[PDB]
DNA sequence: GCCTATCGATGTATATATCTGACACGTGCCTGGAGACTAGGGAGTAATCCCCTTGGCGGTTAAAACGCGGGGGACAGCGCGTACGTGCGTTTAAGCGGTGCTAGAGCTGTCTACGACCAATTGAGCGGCCTCGGCACCGGGATTCTGAT
DNA sequence: ATCAGAATCCCGGTGCCGAGGCCGCTCAATTGGTCGTAGACAGCTCTAGCACCGCTTAAACGCACGTACGCGCTGTCCCCCGCGTTTTAACCGCCAAGGGGATTACTCCCTAGTCTCCAGGCACGTGTCAGATATATACATCGATAGGC
């Protein structure tokens, strides 16, 4: 019965719709618009999450942690592009040393 | 009940660890004061806005949301706080 | 020798022409009557090449009878050029000298003809013959030719008398109208032709005896038996063919797999137009353009040419039409034929040029961008140079061009208006064409062109048949809703054949079997091939003007093709459905993605019931009419206020107007009673014709009557320096002052004429001189002047007729452009003559 | 005694899609929740601005598709767009 | 007599601090620093602990990014010892030192 | 024929106040108008966010002031805040 | 007078501002004092900038203000240069400036 | 000989002197020859992102004519707002 | 004969263009470049001249600012001659890739 | 190796020169700002629980504090010799100037499908809590690195 | 050079409280009805961007070596690091005030929405004079001059 179910979403159609109304974005909002957006947000997140899952697995951990998130973001060039000024708590930094500084 | 000088608490070793994470191999002794100056200017602006938000919120206590909003206004962002 | 052999005439020097069944019979009749020593009249209708036949008669006289001349030709100046040209091209062995021009030119020619007395044929006009009859009489004449001898319809004519005063043995009179509704013309000609057999006095008996031949078959037979030796006249198309008979061909071509690729892709891309009945108009129209491009050439689509963009056969391989055309052109080139190519898309002409370059063929191109002078150069080049192909945009070529040098015409794609194609056809298959012309329309078998043509052809042939037959059975203008259905039917056609053969169906066709016989690189004008009759029970099957290769157009998409379309739509839906039905797809997995929003692109909605459509049509009509009427009235009120500004502006400057108001609304009361041709008896051609005099335009040679000098000016009022303008200032300084005043005072309006006297410094001994300046040009900062407003010249001459008759003053005009070689004088001259000289007003032209 | 909703459950649901067997720390859940909500604001802001530029009262899929294309950098949007439109197709197909 | 040569263990330090993810700043001194600067805008403020943590996190990320740009600027000058002159160029080019 | 609007007349009237006997090019006027609209959007956007942060339905001068405090430079803000306050206290006497 | 701007003693249009804010969906309701405060602030900044522009044109020995003067004025107000740190002005040009290392000796 | 001729790419039309002239306004005294192509690359990438965005706005607007405001929107979104062509 | 020494005219040019308010790129080449690039995005696009004009203004401003930063980098590197390595460093610090 | 001049060359800010469209101003009109009238729920209204931060203790430790010693980089010097500055001429084509053309932007009108508002209602998920083991963490396993061989 | 000998992982086994899962009640997501405007969608009208030719003259192409910069290699020498060695108070565990944030519930004014209207702002309108272009400096630095000391 739920519109989310009707949409095949994980995401909450009614809640998303409510957010769109209260955000004062426009005078009127179509019923499919939240569907598209929710789907997109849902999409994006999981794409991140697989990569995040890959990092935790590579790190021999069963639970994903912020460190995995930092590494994953920078490694999707587009995630880094989209998130160029976003910092992750306990994210740390990418391992990298300049060849000029390396030993003879 | 008044605070001073703890910027030097971001001592040479505090700065050295940060520089090593930054990949720095040699650190000039002049870098320590240069860093403390730049850091203070950065902090001042963030705190200034966070305070502005706190005042707007009519609060006496500074919250993580004020920090988040300050960063966001500065076009910076820190996930894992507030929300 | 068999009809004094055509070879004997050619051996005697006849070059460049075939004495057609009609021309050969005429020359032999002339030759036979010469053996009988009876003069002759070639009464054949205009365009049968009477010129050619007469030239062959001189060839017969010089070659068989050794009559060395001199021979005299009297002809109208418009044909005198033609006579000279035909003599030079067809009878180069007989020296033809032209006695034409002005009094100074004629004085030189009289000296030259007395110094170089070795001409066989002398060309002169009727007006010069009358003026210099005494000069023409000095030469001992053998044979006299009169072209369009109707000039002799009156024995009392000075022409008839002066020629009767010439020493004549044998006469040849050429006329397109041996009887202009009076037997006196024929008898006057006959008495001139053979005065010994037709005395000058038997005019009354000839008229009276033969006037009722329409009623008397007996008199018809008697007059012809008497005329048989003296008058030859024949009727058209049966023997007297005059224009080479036109041949019409429809060409069927296959298509390449690449074309098929795009066909499938284009059609599949926009299935929604078939679903939304109301969105069909714009969408199908766009699609149709793409389909046309595909049939023409896939490279008409961006990125379809494989990179690098290298010139090669892959071009012909990409289009079955081009593939066929390439092979066809090789044949035509070997056949020495000349081809005109018409298409609506310039874009293909570009590719075609690229192709000509590839094959190295000689070509010219004229489309709507080639400017007039450039266009003259292209035509000139094609006429002089061995250019094989002419690339033409279908809309640009129909206007005035003459391309009779070509024998082959190809329509790549047809126009929306069949009148345009017919208008273009008149450019090459034009009077004067001596080769049989072949007309080609290109169609891909079972392609969109065939379907479009089936219905378009029904409309087009009906329209073309309607234009010559005059019974306008124009296929009714079906509203766009039905044109959308028509387009869906077109789109539902041939689908089985088109998609079931994804490979190229580019069949090699023996062109000659379709094209018919080629003789000396000329198309044999055989009537459209009716599949030949094998007699056993008569079965009627339309080998009429709409059937080529025996194939009848106008017939609908097979029902199966229609079914396959609908099936394909659902099949495409299934692909979309499956992709959307299928689970979540990730990027590291590199899944297939669906393109943008479906309703992103727009869908048209339900049709308001036919009743509601009718009501909205009315509402649309009513709303437009109501607003139009109200808005136009309010717009007029603005014009009324601007008029107030104009009057106030003139009034504020204390200026007096010299411009004549635009008199284009007065009935020309020139005795109201059927405007039938006032028969100008042939007495002194200088009295009603414009008299040209070399001299200064500012001093009219008018005796005692008032004189009206006419000149054209711009609306700036700034007086020019040099040339004729200096002559005007020499006679008076006031024209400058009035012109400067009128220009500054906003008195110069297009077609306005300033009238003021010219007697200020030098006045005639009798009569008043008035100068009329016509406001015909405006010059903006871009300095571009329009031809002295052609419209203003007509209005000015109308005013001059009314003013000159009202004042009964003589009119004096300069010969505009006399010093500019190739200047179009005729438009000005005929306006002057029609409005003044023909109306009895004395007109003098100074050069 | 206070009530506070969040999107974590879908995150977890999604987690099990990408990794049915994988688990996640609270800190990571908080980060992603913040991330989702932030991007929602980005997209909605652009759709709003675009509608204003077009003086349009209603936000629709048109706006979603195009705002998305601007924000999800280049191709990143393509991927999302394909699923986004699909879901809408599903929703509108259903009733 | 064995001693690692200058800069060799410094590289090991780089590897250490790049592999570790924990904060490198002394927490209480940073907390005092937060209170000290805030003291300039208002007296007797109260601070959420998480606000201070967020501030510390943001500061570290900011400084580390600066140290990287500084490192590159020194390397561009063919040096390996960072100096304020590098910081000054970097901040100017970033437009922070507008 | 379609009616437009811009800040041009206000800019010009202010110009004659700060500098009499001077004019301004149309290009410069376009820039001024463009700048005014930009700043307006910056202020209104943050004020909207602030209102949401506080769940307020109604925007007030307090939000405007706060946005100005955040957006403007250290001294320019002092003058602007003074003028805004001055205008409100003057108007409210009506 | 009728106009609220004159009541505030302003030149800028408070009514237009209130309308624009209402139409801009910045919030569900807009208090009458916010347009007044904003109009005054915009007017102030306008006067501030125009004063610098007027000075630049006058200094340039000209009576008409042009974008060149605006660029010169903006960058020389160090606060405007930061506020407008990534905003570009058509026909503004740049400030004449050459580094000492590049200067002759 | 005149029907078609190969021609240099329009980016080279941002001639060596155009680049030199720009650098001179930037206060650059001496320039290495590698910079002409380097600048062309940077410029091309910069333009690519701007034009693509503009095209996105126009196509959403369902127009065929590219508009200056579309450019303004792109510039503002990319943080490089230009004053002087609209509002 | 006469010749100015290396850098003397360069200094004049710097002062000339910095004093000038004119555009430095030829309009028609820039215009064609944009339209050719437009072929890369769509088969059919019309353009306002003012839009192209704005694009040139923004492009020149962007590059000039870059040239300033590049010049600073060369000076920091003790050079007078700018090089691609400087441009790359500048963009890198500006966070451009 | 200057250093004080020096012509005069090429150029630059200045004089007064003239020329014009872009700068001004208003006209005629409107359209939307104001001056009304009006309701009700949003922001302020205040009281309150009970929490979060600040206050507060000392311990135990890692950590920072302070120095020597040094070899390598930081730092400058120098000659190499290319390549980038300059002014020459050659040639292309960018500019200022037109023309013709119609695509497509632009407004208007009518009304309907799409969504707005209102409502009943069910159940998704909601706060508060409990259970289990991935992880931290510790001691202490092995491995592999540097500069000393 | 190869190896010793600093110092880096790998590993087992432990044990903590966080992550995942449980239910709960509320309030709102989905279910159910009416209106209405927007947009859309279709129409008609007119504009400006676009395709084309055209001359012109300035620009860039293309010329060359001279020039001086940036180059690679030179040497200098003392500073950040390596490690020791000293000494810190941070971190960490424990308790515990109460300032304050967030919770509760409530009132009245403010702004929104109401209708009628008129006057400030504009688009069209027309003109004019400051700035643009003349033109030829007067007058400054640079080039080599070019000396003298």
């Amino acid at each position: 019965k739920t519109r989310s179910s009707r949409a095949g979403l994980q995401f909450p159609v009614g809640r998303v719709h409510r957010l769109l109304r209260k955000g004062n974005y426009a005078e009127r909002v179509g019923a499919g618009a939240p569907v598209y957006l929710a789907a997109v947000l849902e999409y994006l997140t999981a794409e991140i999450l697989e990569l995040a899952g890959n990092a935790a697995r590579d790190n021999k951990k069963t639970r994903i942690i912020p460190r995995h998130l930092q590494l994953a973001v920078r490694n999707d060039e587009e995630l880094n592009k989209l998130l160029g000024r976003v910092t992750i708590a306990q994210g740390g930094v990418l391992p990298n040393i300049q060849s000029v500084l390396l030993p003879k | 009940k008044v605070l001073r000088d703890n910027i030097q608490g971001i001592t040479k070793p505090a700065i050295r660890r940060l520089a090593r994470r930054g990949g720095v191999k040699r650190i000039s002794g002049l870098i320590y004061e240069e860093t403390r100056g730049v850091l203070k200017v950065f902090l001042e602006n963030v705190i200034r806005d966070a305070v502005t938000y706190t005042e707007h919120a009519k609060r006496k206590t500074v919250t993580a949301m004020d920090v988040v909003y300050a960063l966001k206004r500065q076009g910076r962002t820190l996930y894992g706080f507030g929300g | 020798a068999a009809r004094v052999q055509e070879q004997d005439l050619r051996q005697w020097g006849l070059t460049g022409i075939h004495l057609r069944s009609y021309q050969l019979e005429g020359v032999n009749w002339l030759a036979q009557r010469f053996h009988c020593q009876n003069g002759c009249i070639l009464g054949d209708e205009m365009g049968l090449g009477k010129t050619c036949q007469t030239i062959a008669l001189f060839i017969y006289l010089a070659g068989r009878l050794n009559d060395e001349g001199p021979f005299l030709i009297l002809c109208p100046l418009s044909v005198l050029s033609n006579w000279k040209e035909e003599m030079q091209r067809f009878a180069p062995g007989l020296s033809c000298v032209t006695y034409a021009g002005d009094k100074e030119e004629r004085a030189c020619l009289q000296q030259d003809l007395k110094q170089e007395s070795r001409f066989h044929v002398l060309l002169t006009t009727y007006e010069i013959c009358l003026k210099d009859a005494s000069f023409l009489k000095s030469f001992p004449w053998s044979v006299l030719v009169v072209d369009e001898a109707h000039r002799l319809k009156n024995q009392s004519s000075l022409l008839h008398k002066t020629l009767s005063e010439f020493s004549v043995v044998f006469s040849l009179l050429l006329t397109g109208t041996p009887i202009q509704n009076s037997l006196q013309e024929l008898y006057s000609l006959l008495s001139f032709v053979e005065p010994d057999l037709f005395s000058k006095e038997e005019v009354g008996d000839f008229i009276q005896r033969y006037q009722d031949i329409e009623k008397e078959s007996e008199s018809a037979s008697e007059l012809h038996k008497l005329l048989q030796p003296f008058l030859l006249r024949r009727v058209k198309a049966e023997v007297a063919t005059e224009l080479p008979k036109k041949t019409e061909v429809v060409i069927y071509h296959g298509m390449s797999a690449l074309q098929k690729k795009y066909y499938k892709a284009i059609l599949m891309k926009d299935l929604d137009a078939f679903e939304n009945e109301t969105a069909k108009k714009v969408k199908l129209q766009n699609i149709l353009s793409q389909l046309r491009k595909c049939v023409d050439h896939p490279y008409l689509f961006d990125g379809v040419e494989p990179e690098p963009f290298e010139v090669g056969d892959h071009l012909t391989e990409a289009s079955g039409k081009l593939h066929l055309l390439d092979k066809l052109l090789a044949f035509l080139y070997s056949g020495g034929h000349r081809v005109l190519l018409f298409s609506q898309m310039t874009q293909m002409l570009d590719i075609l040029q690229d192709y000509m370059d590839y094959r190295g063929y000689s070509y010219e191109r004229v489309d709507g961008s080639v400017r007039g002078e450039e266009r003259h150069l292209a035509i000139k080049n094609f006429g002089q140079q061995p250019i094989f192909v002419f690339l033409l945009s279908t809309r640009a070529g129909g206007v005035g061009m003459n391309l009779t040098a070509a024998d082959t015409v190809i329509f790549v794609d047809s126009d929306f208006n069949p009148q345009n194609d017919l208008q273009a056809a008149a450019r090459a298959h034009r009077i004067g064409q001596n080769k049989s012309v072949k007309v080609i329309r290109l169609i891909g078998r079972d392609t969109v062109e065939e379907i479009v043509y089936r219905k378009a052809a029904s409309k087009l042939q009906l329209t073309n048949m309607i234009i010559e037959g005059g019974h306008f059975t124009l296929g009714a203008q079906k509203p766009a809703a039905d044109a959308d259905l028509q387009l869906s039917e077109i789109l539902k056609f041939g689908l089985d054949k088109l998609l079931a053969s994804e490979g190229s169906t580019m069949d090699e066709i023996d062109l000659e079997s379709i094209l018919g016989e080629t003789k000396d690189g000329q198309w044999v004008s055989d009537a459209l091939p009716a599949a030949e009759g094998g007699s056993r029970d008569q079965e009627e099957g339309k080998n009429h003007m709409y059937l080529f290769e025996g194939k009848d157009y106008s017939k609908e998409p097979s029902k199966e093709d229609r079914k396959s379309f609908e099936q394909l739509v659902n099949l495409q839906k299934t692909l979309l459905e499956k992709a959307s039905q299928e689970g979540r797809s990730l990027r590291n997995k590199g899944s297939v993605l669906i393109p943008g929003l479906v309703e992103g692109s727009t869908k048209r909605k339900r049709v308001l019931s036919p009743e509601e459509l009718e009501d909205r049509q009315k509402k649309r009509q009513e709303a437009a009419a109501k607003r139009r009427r109200l808005i136009e009235e309010k717009k007029r009120q603005k014009e009324e206020a601007e008029h107030k500004k104009k009057m106030a502006w003139w009034e504020s400057n204390n200026y007096q107007s010299f411009c004549l108001p635009s008199e284009e609304s007065e009935p020309e009361d020139l005795e109201n009673g059927e405007e039938s041709s006032a028969e100008l008896d042939y007495q002194d051609p200088d009295a009603t014709s414009l008299k040209y005099v070399s001299g200064d335009v500012t001093h009219p040679q008018a005796g005692a009557e008032d004189a009206l000098i006419v000149h054209c000016v711009d609306d700036s009022g700034h007086w020019g320096r040099g040339g004729l303008f200096t002559a005007l200032e020499k006679r008076s300084a006031e024209p400058r002052k009035i012109y400067e005043l009128a220009g500054k005072m906003k008195d110069l309006s297009l077609g306005g004429v300033l009238l003021f006297p010219v007697d200020d410094k030098e006045s005639r001994n009798k009569g008043q001189d008035l100068l009329a300046l016509i406001v015909a040009q405006h010059r903006d900062r871009s300095n571009v002047l329009s031809g002295i407003k052609m419209a203003a010249l007509e209005e000015g001459l109308k005013k001059i007729f009314l003013a000159a008759k009202k004042k009964k003053a003589s009119v004096h005009l300069p010969r505009i452009g006399h010093a500019t070689k190739g200047f179009n004088w005729y438009g000005t001259e005929r306006l002057i003559r029609k409005h003044l000289a023909a109306r009895g007003i004395p007109t003098y032209i100074y050069y | 005694k206070t009530r506070k909703e969040s999107y974590a459950i879908y995150v977890y649901k999604v987690l099990k899609q990408v990794h049915p067997d994988t688990g996640i720390s609270s800190k990571a859940m908080s980060i992603m929740n913040s991330f989702v909500n932030d991007v929602f604001e980005r997209i909605a802001g652009e759709a709003s601005r675009l509608a204003h530029y077009n003086k349009r009262s209603t936000i629709t899929s048109r706006e979603i598709q195009t705002a998305v294309r601007l924000l999800l950098p280049g191709e990143l949007a393509k991927h999302a767009v394909s699923e986004g439109t699909k879901a809408v197709t599903k929703y509108t197909s259903a009733k | 007599p064995h001693r690692y040569r200058p800069g060799t263990v410094a590289l090991r330090e780089i590897r250490r601090y790049q592999k570790s993810t924990e904060l490198l700043i002394r927490k209480l001194p940073f907390q005092r620093l937060v209170r000290e600067i805030a003291q300039d805008f208002k007296t007797d403020l109260r601070f959420q602990s998480s606000a201070v943590m967020a501030l510390q996190e943001a500061s570290e990320a900011y400084l580390v990014a600066l140290f990287e740009d500084t490192n590159l600027a020194a390397i561009h000058a063919k040096r390996v010892t960072i100096m304020p002159k590098d910081i000054q160029l970097a901040r100017r080019i970033r437009g922070e030192r507008a």
